[PDB]
């Protein structure tokens, strides 16, 4: 399966996620710092077996 | 059996300059307050200086108002070297707007009875198109030493905006202090010194002031020594 | 493959500090060992630090 740029992610904070819009790229001028988010990618992933 | 020095004539030179003046010091005692007075001084004195910019419609510091001729990083860097001194409150928020052709000077701030701007004739940006405009709202405070954009960042409490540039802000209202005890003369005494501290502000803080502000930071602090509590 | 690239930029500011490495023209190197305050500094005759 294709993987996604869309703006919501598995189970992050929303201080994670004030940045971005809800397109899932980040705004121009956020003043970000070291792992912040940038751009909200998810991948498809399945064969758990937990 | 000791002598004190009292205040004496204060020559205000010009607005920048001055040249304070302590006359009866006892023997030995002249370059004691000299250099622990110009330590105090270059070091913790209070000011006041922008704390940070907000113009009308850029987003950052690397951008690029158009009819401008600069870019925004250079506007904030000739607001930093804006020296003002208010009175009644602890910070204010100053404004600024003009349009037109011609260099835009610190004179341009809107006017309020307790902000008193001091160099009037300060340049700040150009304005080079007759359709032209540039609306900022200037922030100022009061504090002492230094405080960088990125130290000040950790009590940024969520600063929602991101049109909110910040300067870097340097309070202190004095720039360099040369001092030179001299053979001062009373009318009978074999060795009397003279002290004559030859200040220079930034056209912010009263000469005298701020000798009677440096001093209170010494006498109060050597409080720990005069009761050694162990 | 490929689907969608997002390239971001970044526009740090970085300050002078210790461990740095000033040098002149004349094949001087050095690495700033300290940085003094405003009055630590030797002044000459008329107040101006070096």
């Amino acid at each position: 399966g294709p993987e996604e740029i869309t703006a919501d992610i598995p189970n992050v904070g929303e201080a994670a996620l004030s940045k971005l819009d809800e397109s899932g790229i980040v705004y121009i001028g956020a003043e970000v710092t070291g792992g912040d988010i940038l751009v909200g990618k998810v991948t498809p992933k399945g064969e758990t077996q937990l | 059996e000791f002598l004190k020095p009292r205040l004496v004539d204060i020559e205000q030179v010009s607005s920048t300059h001055a040249k304070v003046t302590l006359e009866p010091l006892e023997r030995g005692f002249g370059h004691t307050l000299g250099n622990a007075l110009r330590r105090i001084l270059l070091s913790s004195m209070p000011g006041c200086a922008v704390t940070e910019v907000e113009i009308d419609g850029v987003l950052h510091e690397y951008s690029t108002k158009e009819g401008v001729q600069e870019d925004i990083l250079e506007i904030l860097l000739n607001l930093k070297g804006l020296a003002v001194r208010v009175q009644g409150k602890d910070e204010v928020i100053l404004t600024l707007n003009k349009s037109g052709i011609g260099p835009v000077t610190a004179a341009d701030i809107t006017h309020d009875g307790d902000v008193e701007i001091v160099k009037p004739q300060h340049v700040i940006c150009h304005l080079t198109d007759e359709n032209a405009s540039i609306s900022m709202r200037i922030k100022v405070q009061r504090g002492r030493g230094y405080v960088p954009a990125s130290t000040r960042i950790h009590s940024e409490e969520d600063e929602r905006p991101i049109g909110r540039l910040l300067v870097d802000a340097c309070y202190s209202p004095v720039e360099r202090i040369a001092y030179n005890v001299e053979a001062a003369r009373v009318e009978q005494r074999t060795d009397l010194d003279k002290l004559v501290i030859e200040m220079e502000t930034n056209g912010t803080i009263d000469p005298e002031e701020a000798i009677r502000r440096a001093a209170t930071i010494l006498a109060e602090q050597l409080e720990a020594f005069v009761d050694l509590r162990d | 493959g490929v689907l969608k690239i997002v390239k971001v930029y970044l526009a740090v500011k970085r300050r002078i500090q210790p461990g740095d490495k000033m040098a002149g023209r004349h094949g001087n190197k050095g690495v700033i060992s300290k940085i003094n305050p405003i009055e630590d500094m030797p002044y000459d005759e008329n107040g101006t630090p070096v």
